[PDB]
């Protein structure tokens, strides 16, 4: 139409870079590094809890069988 | 009108019949609502005696309120294809 | 009655709009009638159409019995049984209805071809309205598969700048993934001879042979929610699409999914189901929060949108893959929910801001309530309805979803209340720069929210706040619907 | 004062100091509006709203606790 | 005195995109 | 009359939102006002029926939720907790309301900003009579919403909209836990209701009663802005003044205040999540008047005041007395809302806006009813005896020492330092501005004039309310054997009577001496010798006084490690995931095979005889080779491609 934005080149530039970052990354030690932990470690460590609390909390209803306050008081000195 | 459950169990059945199959399928599920209906019946004169009996709740409504978490793991919707598919004798 | 009214109808209104738009091609080189106002009475002819075919389901619905189990106008043609349950019903109607608005929203921001778009739009809509009403394995993934041939046509002729980019991931990463889930149907059709809803839902497989059926289905369905990690064509079709093509992919094209999961995987697969659920909620899980992460450091306005949508929808899987029906109920709502907030996202970010503007980059927008305080209103709304907030669809289809995610697994599921913060984080700091310090220097001062425009964004908003202040609108439908999926025996 | 540009920004609260010119005229009906449907609030008030603890007699819960056990 | 905020490069390559000492605008 | 109550403000809302480009500002302004005083009106009606009279009230719009065995209704029920908290609330409400309309008669936007307030205060009444906890989240989540509007309603000020932001995110992180104690609710007793989970209380599991009150422990953090997520609290300060004497006296900074003592049926029966109340609590009431005492700014000085005094309803809850947190948070409400109401009287009188006490001074003459508003509510707030502070602070105070366990004695002198802190920064504030030889141009102090009446009208009201109110009211609260049964206490955790008839007379009047003999001395200082204050001098005085300026450099951590880490994991994320392995295995990797492996094939296509004639002899080995071979051609042909 009649170009309402100021187009600003160092906008398109900055613009055209963040959209184009996958031309650039490199597989390297650093990548790698976090490759791992957020494909691996960490889905490894919802990995564990999800299969060892399957079925271990009943937690529906679940009542009380044990007293909270004590009876006797026994001082300090 | 108010239909009504056709009381049909899988273990009376052979579900080679479609229309015997759809029938128990059926009627489970309408047993179900109706134990979800009185787990609400039953959570409403909690919620009453509650109300009224004050600080005198724990002993007014101590029945009402152990029959309720008694009843609150088992009185919800379990579906129809738990029991269909497995034996329990077996 | 159905399906037959809803396929001949269409058919006949897809012949009407080419014989007249065609008959002059003929070195005529004449200058036409209907070519002008940009084809306005093709437009409106199809504009037309679009509302009809809302008529057709509410005939179907007036029949429709909430206290009946099982599917309902059973019907056969074209050698297929078509039906419908509660499941089913809501989602026609709620992808009939954006029908018109995908039209609406592309009324005068075409370079040309009105005839061509509108065609496509209304065939995008019944295909996959078609595809809740279909009764078989083999039945669904032709109408899952089939609206590729459109989509793929749409986005590359009226897409943006890098629509090239965008039509090959949308093609590729779609029918790459669903043939995985044909070689699980065509494995129903090969040890049971049927692929039929009702048939196949009552045979038990052996637990190894479950899983691979699962694994397949799950490939296609997982790409097409998106889920991690095979998410990456999401926002790049979203951003190159036009703009109806945005508001059919993120209010129905999506949904299919959470059904593919209804009738392809909980009935038939129950015993591998709950095998697979923790493998489920941990995939779902890490979607929700890396995409809430990611979306932060999002420079394009309808590439934010795009990746805030992967969020709720991982919240949606989450939902249905709960064995309880405060799950299935939450999960559904949030899927009707977000399947009017999120195209509403999209016309005030890639409707309003880029028909004015074209560009999408968030550097150049700020401060727009000084000189756009009706488009702010509805932003600021639309915001608060996108993050979940109370009164509005999203929030009882999110807090149903997690509590039911909660009561499915107590430790791994309570990960899901993040999507509170998380959703918010994102959305809100979008949103409070857009509104925020003094109005653009890069902007020229322009009119404001149109009437067209208004009127999308307002019956965006009423069916999500109607639904977020009395969902038993919805739930009333799906109640007994919903209760057949879960699995469980208590003794 | 200073320039609030209101040829074409007219939002629903005002935009930077604006009285309409028929603004007692106005007024009146909002606050007869007002006054009307704020008396209604108090009719459905008055006939919706109950006593929670006056609902069922004691007499009537020491049987719930009894049958219910 | 000044110093810039964590997880900020001292340097980086995409192509011909120009490097430049990273300004934390805030400060100016 | 319940319906009247509840949604009249929401009816004020609507009218200046909508309805203000028509009836102009002036008009708007008191329509708006007019909604709140009739919340007023039926709110003190109401308190007769219920407080005096043991009646209770509730309306049942219609069901909100009907999932199976959830059922969640539009219901909103008034009882005695309930109605307590309406009276801070409401009342607060009206003079804030008849406050701004003279407070922001300079502003451009009036409709909006009483739009905003008047929603708030709808979103407040929704939270506090909700008949369930879904209920009182949807006035939960609003009141965050409305605060973000009116913190950042200075909208052009880059300041106020980060500030917005601030407070939205940080409360909505509170409400992540919110919503997560609402699921576990469900999943442990089926209902939100309370009358149904109130009634459980006893037999529930303590860990599934645990678990659910750390969530709500957690959101109560975020609004009350106790230590961990009270950041945003000072941020708040960008609003307009009327927004901070209405937010921080009779509202969110009292939401999970309320939210605690609503859920105490369940609450008694955790000691371990009552002990963690009593130390944040006790924490945050040490540190909030020590950053106090060093701070500059007007109203973050009053800002702080209020974050150490909703720490004192804080530990009061952790000791199980629920009766003594409502009746302080309802004194509260009155005396830090005058203080306030106050503090912006000055900003305004001065001609250059200031809001720094270091250019204030000589005051006390040219505005001598403002000095006087700050000084009874100074005095209110130092819990002078016979003033309403003093009846509900001092007996909280002596309720740490009269529980006679470790963390009670303890907390016990971080809140014994608290009120001697609360009589040495209102002082140093008072002194600053009002007794202080003159910091400011001459031309200033000839143009300060005292503001009109509307401004004047709240502040005498809050005024009285200030000297009697907490008198009066506390045989209500405070009374022996008085029946609150909304607030339970369990009869192993009452502790009113030792804290009556066990302490020594010598802490009884202790925090006086030291508030009042403190307060002296550092008066004294100022105005003789003042060159003790010139911390500048010495380093170790600059570090400390630079520590604690800097609110013990929470900011800064939270700004530069947590939020920063935050941003950057997306950013590795965005880099490393999606723009990173997920193209690798992606688009972008698959071109690249592709492409390497189309280059090969394309030179394989050429007429060439004896390119076709050797490999139609060399396939002829597939039939003389034993088939076990097959997987060694598979892979020598994969290295071929190389
Ligand atoms: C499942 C198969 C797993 C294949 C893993 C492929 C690993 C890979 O391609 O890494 C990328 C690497 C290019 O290196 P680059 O990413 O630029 O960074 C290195 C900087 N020193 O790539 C290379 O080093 C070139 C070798 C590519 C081999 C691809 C094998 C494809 C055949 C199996 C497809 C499945
Ligand atoms: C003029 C008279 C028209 C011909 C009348 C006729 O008998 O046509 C056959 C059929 C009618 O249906 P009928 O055979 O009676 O029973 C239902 C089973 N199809 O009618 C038809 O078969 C019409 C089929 C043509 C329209 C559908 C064409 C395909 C549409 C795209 C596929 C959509 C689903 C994917
Ligand atoms: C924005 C944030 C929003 C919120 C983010 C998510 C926060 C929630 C994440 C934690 C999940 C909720 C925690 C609930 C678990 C507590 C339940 C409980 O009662 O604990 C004990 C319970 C079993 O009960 P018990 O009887 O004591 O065991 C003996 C059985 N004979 O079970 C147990 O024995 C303990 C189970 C292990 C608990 C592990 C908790 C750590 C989880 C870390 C996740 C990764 C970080
Ligand atoms: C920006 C977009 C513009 C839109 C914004 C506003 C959206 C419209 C607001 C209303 C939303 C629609 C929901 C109401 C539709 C009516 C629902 C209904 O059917 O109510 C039925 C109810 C009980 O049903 P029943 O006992 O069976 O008797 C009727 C038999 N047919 O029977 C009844 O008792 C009817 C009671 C109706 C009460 C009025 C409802 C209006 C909303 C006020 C209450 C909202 C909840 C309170 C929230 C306050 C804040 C916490
Ligand atoms: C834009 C608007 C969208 C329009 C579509 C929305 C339609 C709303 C639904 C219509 C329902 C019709 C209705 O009002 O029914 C009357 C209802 C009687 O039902 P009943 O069973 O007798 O009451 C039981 C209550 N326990 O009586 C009621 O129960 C209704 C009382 C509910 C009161 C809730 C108040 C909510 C906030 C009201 C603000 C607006 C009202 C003030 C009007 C202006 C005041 C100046
Ligand atoms: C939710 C998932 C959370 C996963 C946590 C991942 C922690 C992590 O990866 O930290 C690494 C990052 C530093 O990594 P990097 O920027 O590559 O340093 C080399 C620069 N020359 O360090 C950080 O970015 C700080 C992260 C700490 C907060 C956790
Ligand atoms: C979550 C999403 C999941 C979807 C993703 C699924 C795809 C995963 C597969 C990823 C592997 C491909 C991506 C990485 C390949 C990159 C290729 C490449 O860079 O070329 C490597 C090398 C040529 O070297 P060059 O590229 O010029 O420079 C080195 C740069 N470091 O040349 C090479 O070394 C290439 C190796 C030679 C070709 C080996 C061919 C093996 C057989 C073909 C593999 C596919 C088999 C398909 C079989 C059915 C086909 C009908
Ligand atoms: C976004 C990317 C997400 C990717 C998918 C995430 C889901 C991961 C699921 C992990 C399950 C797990 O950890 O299960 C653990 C299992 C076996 O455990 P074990 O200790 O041998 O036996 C358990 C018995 N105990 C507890 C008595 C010692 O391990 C596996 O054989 C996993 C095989 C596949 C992953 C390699
Ligand atoms: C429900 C099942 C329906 C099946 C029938 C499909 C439509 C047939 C159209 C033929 C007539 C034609 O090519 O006409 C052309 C028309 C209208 O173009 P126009 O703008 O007038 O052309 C310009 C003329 N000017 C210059 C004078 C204005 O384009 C359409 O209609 C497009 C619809 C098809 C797009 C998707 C193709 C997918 C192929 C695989 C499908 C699985
Ligand atoms: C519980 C639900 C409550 C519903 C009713 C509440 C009142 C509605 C007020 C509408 C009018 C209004 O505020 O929007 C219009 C005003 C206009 O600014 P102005 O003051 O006229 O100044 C005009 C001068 N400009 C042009 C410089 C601003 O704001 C704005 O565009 C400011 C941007 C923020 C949008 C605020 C939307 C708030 C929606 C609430 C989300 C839940
Ligand atoms: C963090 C730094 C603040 C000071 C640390 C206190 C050290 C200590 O020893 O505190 C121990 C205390 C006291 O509880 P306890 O001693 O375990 O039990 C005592 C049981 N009575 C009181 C019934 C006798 O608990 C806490 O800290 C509370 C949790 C951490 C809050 C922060
Ligand atoms: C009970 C608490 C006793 C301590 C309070 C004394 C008064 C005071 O803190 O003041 C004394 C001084 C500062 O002088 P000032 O009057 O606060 O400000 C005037 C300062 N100028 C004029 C330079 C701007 O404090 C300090 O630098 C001490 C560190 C602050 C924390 C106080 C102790 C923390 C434990
Ligand atoms: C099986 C789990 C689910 C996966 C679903 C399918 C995803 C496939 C990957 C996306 C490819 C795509 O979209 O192809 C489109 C891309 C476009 O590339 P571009 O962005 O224009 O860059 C390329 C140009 N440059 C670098 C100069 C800018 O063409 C290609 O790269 C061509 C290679 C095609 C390989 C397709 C094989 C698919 C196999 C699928 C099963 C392994």
């Amino acid at each position: 139409g009649p170009h309402l934005l100021r187009e600003d080149a160092s906008f398109q530039r900055y613009g055209q870079l963040r959209d184009n970052l996958a031309t650039y990354w490199k597989f390297n030690r650093k990548a790698a590094r976090n490759v791992f932990i957020f494909l691996v470690a960490v889905p490894a460590g919802l990995g564990y809890l999800a299969y060892n609390y399957e079925g271990k909390t009943p937690f529906v209803g679940k009542r009380r069988t044990e007293p909270i306050f004590e009876q006797d008081y026994v001082p300090r000195k | 009108d108010h239909v009504r459950s056709p009381n049909v169990s899988f273990d009376d059945i052979d579900y080679n019949n479609s229309q015997d199959l759809h029938n128990a399928q059926e009627s489970l599920l309408r047993e179900q609502w109706i134990r979800v209906s009185a787990l609400k019946v039953c959570r409403k004169a909690l919620e009453s005696c509650y109300k009224t009996s004050g600080p005198n709740h724990y002993e007014d409504c101590r029945e009402i309120a152990e029959k309720y978490l008694n009843m609150l793991p088992d009185h919800r919707i379990q579906g129809f294809l738990g029991y269909q598919k497995n034996d329990p004798s077996k | 009655m159905l399906v037959q009214n809803l396929i001949i109808f269409n058919i006949i209104g897809i012949v009407l709009l080419v014989l007249l738009n065609n008959n002059n091609n003929g070195i005529l080189n004449k200058k036409s009638l209907l070519t002008i106002k940009n084809e306005l009475k093709l437009k409106q002819i199809g504009l037309i159409i679009s509302i009809i075919n809302i008529l057709i389901i509410i005939e179907n619905w007036i029949g429709f019995n909430s206290n009946y189990y099982g599917f309902q106008n059973i019907e056969r043609f074209l050698n297929i049984y078509w039906g419908i349950d509660g499941i089913s019903l809501l989602l026609v109607l709620l992808t009939l209805i954006l029908g018109p608005i995908a039209i609406l929203s592309n009324w005068k921001n075409l370079k040309g071809y009105y005839t061509y778009y509108v065609i496509s739009i209304n065939m995008l809509v019944i295909l996959m309205a078609l595809n809740f009403i279909c009764l078989d394995l083999v039945s669904f993934y032709i109408l899952f598969e089939s609206t590729l041939a459109p989509l793929f046509l749409l986005i590359g002729i009226y897409g943006a700048n890098n629509k090239n980019k965008a039509a090959y991931y949308v093609l590729i990463y779609t029918l790459a993934s669903s043939l995985f889930m044909l070689l699980s149907i065509v494995i129903y059709y090969i040890i049971i001879n049927s692929t039929d809803y009702i048939y196949i839902n009552n045979i038990i497989l052996s637990i190894n042979l479950q899983s691979l059926l699962f694994i397949g289905i799950i490939i296609g369905i997982a790409v097409k929610t998106p889920l991690m990690p095979v998410h990456t064509w999401l926002p790049t079709v979203h951003s190159e699409s036009p703009l109806g093509g945005s508001i059919l992919l993120a209010g129905v094209i999506l949904k299919l999914a959470i059904y593919g999961v209804i009738r392809l995987l909980l009935p038939n697969l129950s015993e591998i189901s709950m095998m697979f659920t923790p493998i489920i909620y941990i995939i779902s899980i890490l979607t929700l929060i890396y995409s809430s992460l990611i979306t932060l450091k999002q420079t394009d306005l309808k590439v934010i949108i795009a990746y805030s949508s992967i969020s709720h929808l991982a919240v949606c899987m989450i939902g249905i893959f709960a064995n309880n029906l405060i799950g299935i109920n939450g999960s559904l709502i949030l899927c009707l929910a977000h399947g009017f907030v999120s195209p509403a996202l999209f016309i005030l970010v890639g409707g309003i801001l880029y028909d004015r503007y074209h560009n999408r980059l968030i550097n150049y927008y700020q401060g727009l309530s000084t000189f756009m305080p009706i488009f702010s209103i509805y932003l600021v709304v639309f915001s608060f309805c996108n993050t979940g907030t109370p009164l509005s669809g999203n929030f009882v289809g999110e807090f149903l979803s997690i509590t039911g995610a909660v009561i499915r697994h107590p430790i791994i599921g309570s990960l899901t209340a993040a999507s509170v913060l998380l959703s918010a984080c994102y959305q809100m700091k979008l949103t409070n720069r857009l509104t925020g310090s003094v109005f653009s220097q890069y902007l020229h001062i322009t009119n404001d929210v149109t009437n067209r425009e208004i009127f999308l964004l307002n019956w965006l908003l009423i069916p999500t706040i109607i639904i977020g202040i009395y969902p038993s609108f919805v739930t009333n439908i799906l109640n007994l619907a919903s209760s057949t999926l879960i699995y469980s025996v208590l003794i | 004062h200073h320039i609030h540009t209101p040829s074409y920004i007219k939002p629903p609260t005002g935009g930077w100091n604006f009285t309409p010119a028929n603004w007692k005229q106005n007024t009146v009906l909002v606050l007869v509006g007002f006054t009307a449907c704020c008396v209604g609030l108090y009719k459905l008030g008055e006939a919706g709203s109950y006593n929670p603890k006056l609902k069922y007699k004691e007499e009537e819960l020491s049987r719930w606790n009894q049958s219910a056990k | 005195k000044s110093f810039l905020p964590h997880f900020i490069p001292k340097n980086y390559s995409y192509g011909d995109y120009p490097r430049l000492k990273p300004e934390n605008l805030q400060k100016r | 009359m319940i319906l009247l109550c509840i949604f009249t403000p929401f009816l004020g809302s609507l009218i200046s939102g909508f309805f203000g480009r028509y009836i102009g500002v002036n008009s708007s302004k008191w329509i708006v006002c007019l909604s709140i005083f009739v919340s007023v009106v039926s709110t003190y009606i109401l308190f007769i029926d219920v407080i005096f009279n043991e009646i209770e009230y509730t309306y049942n719009i219609m069901n909100w939720l009907n999932v199976e065995y959830l059922v969640v209704d539009w219901s909103f029920t008034i009882d005695k907790l309930s109605v307590s908290m309406l009276v801070p609330v409401v009342t607060v409400s009206f003079l804030v309301h008849l406050y701004s309309v003279s407070y922001m008669s300079h502003d451009p936007h009036q409709q909006r900003f009483f739009s905003y307030l008047s929603m708030f205060t709808f979103a407040m009444i929704v939270l506090v009579t909700g008949d369930n906890y879904l209920i009182l989240f949807v006035g939960w989540e609003f009141i965050g919403v409305a605060s973000y509007l009116l913190i950042s309603f200075w909208f052009t000020r880059f300041n106020a909209v980060k500030s917005g932001l601030s407070a939205l995110l940080i409360n909505r992180f509170g409400d992540a836990l919110l919503v997560l104690g609402l699921s576990y609710l469900v999943l442990v007793t089926g209902s939100v209701n309370y009358n149904t989970v109130f009634a459980l209380g006893s037999y529930l599991d303590v860990n599934m009663i645990t678990v659910i009150l750390i969530c709500f422990l957690v959101a109560s953090m975020a609004k009350s802005a106790q230590l961990g997520l009270h950041s945003w609290l000072l941020l708040a300060m960008e609003g307009p003044t009327p927004v901070s004497s209405l937010l921080h006296a009779a509202c969110l900074v009292i939401a999970g205040v309320f939210l605690l003592m609503r859920s105490s049926p369940l609450l008694e029966y955790t000691p371990i999540v009552l002990l963690l109340i009593l130390w944040l609590g006790g924490l945050s009431t040490l540190i909030s008047g020590l950053i106090a005492m060093v701070s500059n700014d007007i109203k973050k000085i009053i800002a702080l005041s209020t974050m150490s005094q909703v720490g004192i309803m804080m530990i009061a809850i952790g000791v199980s007395c629920y009766n003594l947190a409502l009746f302080h948070l309802i004194c509260h409400s009155f005396f830090k809302a005058l203080l306030f109401m106050s503090a912006g009287s000055v900003i305004h009188s001065i001609i250059s806006e200031y809001q720094d006490i270091r250019m204030y001074g000589g005051f006390r003459q040219f505005i001598p009813l403002a000095y006087t508003c700050i000084f009874i509510a100074s005095l209110s707030l130092m819990a002078i005896p016979g003033l309403t502070g003093f009846y509900s602070k001092d007996i909280i105070i002596e309720s740490m020492y009269g529980e006679y366990t470790f963390s009670g004695f303890i907390i016990y002198w971080f809140a014994l330092i608290s009120a001697t802190c609360t009589s040495l920064y209102s002082i140093r504030l008072i002194y600053y501005t009002f007794l202080n030889n003159p910091n400011s141009p001459k031309y200033i102090y000839i143009n300060l004039k005292e503001n009109d009446i509307v401004l004047i009208t709240p502040m005498i009201i809050l005024t009285i309310l200030s000297i009697f109110g907490g008198y009066l009211l506390r045989d209500i609260y405070l009374g022996m054997g008085s029946p609150f049964n909304e607030l339970f206490i369990h009869p192993n955790n009452l502790s009113l009577i030792e804290t009556e008839f066990s302490l020594p007379s010598i802490l009884k009047v202790l925090p006086l001496i030291t508030g009042l003999g403190g307060g002296l001395i550092l008066l004294l200082i100022y105005e003789f010798n003042y060159s003790l204050f010139l911390v500048y001098n010495n380093k170790n005085l600059s570090k400390l006084y630079s520590f604690f300026n800097q609110k013990i450099m929470f900011d800064q951590l939270l700004n530069n490690l947590i939020l920063r880490s935050g941003l950057n994991i997306g950013w590795l994320l965005n880099v490393h995931i999606d723009r990173g392995i997920l193209q690798l295995f992606g688009p972008l990797g698959l071109w690249k095979l592709s492409t390497f492996i189309s280059s090969k094939l394309n030179k394989l296509v050429f007429l060439n005889i004896g390119f076709i004639l050797e490999i139609i002899v060399l396939s002829w080995l597939l039939i003389v080779f034993k088939v076990s071979l097959l997987k060694y051609i598979l892979l020598l042909i994969i290295f071929i491609i190389l």
